[PDB]
């Protein structure tokens, strides 16, 4: 009865720009942290960035700083992830997952993960 | 930083597979161990390095200590052939920083 | 430190309880020792610090009492239990003993 | 409270009690027999007040947790122990003849956690498990909060190593009876610090965070 | 466990009578022998105790004069001698052992007694 549905397989040209979109059914937004981990074609996980649910987050990873910009509306409950300037290393298979928002957030873990999108570039 | 998770762990069924989390002073900084199967997306299987979850079989263990971290799944079967991954939130840095990983096969 | 035992004159049926009061000229907590003087024979020591009951004495026999009044508590008489008790102040360096109470049947 | 000296070899002790212990250092009477003690079973049968010496049975004077311990293997001395413990709701006092042990009433507060299955109802102070969030629950502790920990599966190094840095000091850990009492310092320079430990109940860790 | 005690014998009266109190069954050392008075129509009364390990003696305050008490560790025997018959003096003597010396307990307790040496003055 509870899941997380990501957007459809999707293919986009080089260069051009790709929204990911992570709608949280089951569970309440904005109780747990959002994260983007992207898993690259026969390639270990890479955590693309963070968004805090209280606040706006500015948390991203230093290789995905530049065309990484990571917005919450709230108002659909829906996690956005939008993505630009694509190469050959910006193409992968994308995961939401969430973690329980606390003061201190080393403990948790990311116990819901997405269905998974598939982007091609 | 980054953590030295070895490339490949061989591991034969009915036995224990030690996968090692290495990093620099990785005791003062939480695991969260992810399976990954080829297709299927990671499921979580230990967080804050010695919790077991809700919903997982009993077999699936791990600790933290000193420099390195073992995920200790006992008792080797069939359908844990996947690749565990150990996850690191840096404080210091506000950014987590994801392991490499280490498939094992049985 | 004469310790008198009021109740020393006694005369008691058979199957009867009975209770033995002991009382000292000072208080003397719980160092006192309960002793069965047979006619004759020798004295048996019966209770141990009247708490606790020494090996050897059947459960008919009981202590009770502390500090200055102390009890003995036979739940059957028997011709066995038919003899002189005792009182030991094991309190102070001289050990002041009971005049002794014959529990006639 | 400002002193170091709990050895009875007229001793008389002032301390927050939480599971320490008194020895009592007494002869065995086969060399020096002129040397007694008034109470018989002392820490058992023992004078509550000073004047009027009555015998009180130590199940009746104040104590709430208690055990007492009377052992002789050694030859040259023999010693009756009673462990005292923080749960006590009042500064009761006892003479052993002069021995004067007095236990204060802990002025701070009591956080009490049952992860073991046990009735702890001596001190019904608590978080339960219930209050354990994702399996991890984290109890702040006021200035001298004294937090308790009743689970049995401690494993190693409780409260040794705190996570993230700087590692939350404690005055005094106790580890008595399978029950592990954590001493807030008091005292600290900055709030945030964290203290950690491990526990296994129904073979899943909880674990338990402190921090000021 | 038993404690034989020597057959009675009346001395005459401004006499000295020596009483042998013989241990058997637990180490003669150790435990403390205390002598009694067991005056005809009057209760037991305490003369003293003999340490068998140091040696030492002492005795009450009526007889801190007249009593004396020896041993042999040879032998392991307990030897009373008292001086100054009088027709008080009279009396069944037992010579006693402390099962509670050895250990624990600081009270005096008499486990074991002697037959009872008759005196008579
Ligand atoms: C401490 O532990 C007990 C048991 O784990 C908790 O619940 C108690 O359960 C027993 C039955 O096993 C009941 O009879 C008690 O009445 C329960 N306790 C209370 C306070 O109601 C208990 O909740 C825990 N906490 C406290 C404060 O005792
Ligand atoms: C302390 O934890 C216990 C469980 O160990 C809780 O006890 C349960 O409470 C619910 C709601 O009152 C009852 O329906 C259950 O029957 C209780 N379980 C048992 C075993 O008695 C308790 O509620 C917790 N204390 C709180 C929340 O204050
Ligand atoms: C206390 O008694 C125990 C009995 O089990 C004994 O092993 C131990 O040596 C004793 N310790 C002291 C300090 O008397």
């Amino acid at each position: 009865q509870v899941q997380l549905v990501q957007s459809g397989a999707e293919v986009r040209k080089p260069g051009a720009s790709v929204k990911v979109s992570c709608r949280t059914s089951g569970y309440t937004f904005t109780d747990y942290y959002m994260h983007w981990v992207r898993q690259a074609p026969g390639e270990g996980l890479e955590w693309m960035g963070s968004i805090n649910p209280k606040s706006g987050g500015t948390s991203y990873a230093e290789r995905f700083q530049g065309r990484v910009t990571m917005t919450m509306e709230t108002s659909v409950s829906t996690a956005y992830l939008d993505l630009s300037s694509l190469r050959s290393d910006d193409t992968a298979v994308y995961y939401c997952a969430r973690l329980l928002y606390s003061r201190a957030v080393y403990y948790y873990g990311m116990d819901v993960w997405g269905q998974g999108t598939t982007v091609t570039v | 930083y980054e953590l030295t998770q070895p490339p490949s762990v061989s591991v034969a069924p009915g036995k224990t597979a030690r996968i090692t989390c290495g990093g620099k002073d990785l005791g003062s900084k939480s695991v969260h161990w992810y399976q990954q199967k080829p297709g299927q997306a990671p499921v979580l299987v230990i967080y804050y390095d010695n919790i077991r979850p809700s919903g997982i079989p009993e077999r699936f263990s791990g600790s933290n200590s000193g420099n390195t971290a073992t995920l200790t799944i006992s008792r080797v079967e069939a359908g844990d052939e996947a690749d565990y991954y150990c996850q690191v939130w840096d404080s210091s840095s506000d950014h987590y920083v994801f392991g490499r990983g280490a498939k094992v096969t049985v | 430190i004469q310790m008198t035992q009021s109740p020393s004159s006694l005369s008691a049926s058979v199957g009867d309880r009975v209770t033995i009061t002991c009382r000292a000229s000072q208080i003397i907590s719980t160092y006192l020792n309960w002793y069965q003087h047979k006619p004759g024979k020798a004295p048996k020591l019966l209770i141990k610090s009247a708490s606790t009951l020494q090996s050897g004495v059947p459960s008919r026999f009981s202590g009770s009492g502390s500090g200055t009044d102390f009890t003995l508590t036979i739940t059957s008489l028997q011709p066995e239990d038919f003899a002189t008790f005792y009182c030991q102040q094991s309190y102070r360096d001289p050990i002041t003993f009971g005049q002794g109470t014959r529990l006639e049947i | 409270s400002g002193f170091i000296g709990y050895k009875c070899n007229f001793c008389t002790i002032h301390s927050y009690f939480i599971y320490d212990k008194i020895r009592l250092i007494i002869p065995k009477k086969s060399s020096s027999p002129e040397f007694k003690i008034l109470p018989e079973k002392c820490f058992q049968k023992v004078y509550t007040d000073y004047e009027n010496r009555v015998e009180t049975d130590i199940s009746e004077l104040g104590l709430i947790e208690y055990e007492i311990e009377e052992n002789d293997t050694n030859p040259n001395y023999n010693e009756r122990t009673i462990t005292i413990s923080p749960f006590s709701p009042k500064d009761i006092e006892f003479f052993c003849f002069m021995v004067h042990v007095r236990v204060l009433k802990y002025p701070h507060n009591i956080l009490f956690t049952n992860l073991t299955n046990d009735l702890f109802t001596y001190l019904p102070k608590t978080y339960n498990e219930s209050n354990f969030v994702s399996n991890v629950l984290e109890v702040e502790l006021n200035d001298g909060e004294l937090f308790v920990l009743a689970c049995e599966l401690i494993n190693k190094k409780c409260f040794q190593e705190g996570k993230e840095k700087a590692l939350y000091k404690s005055n005094k850990i106790i580890y008595h009876k399978n029950l592990t009492i954590f001493k807030a310092p008091f005292y600290v320079t900055s709030k945030d610090v964290n203290t950690e430990c491990t526990c296994k109940f129904k073979n899943n860790n909880y674990k338990i965070v402190l921090k000021p």
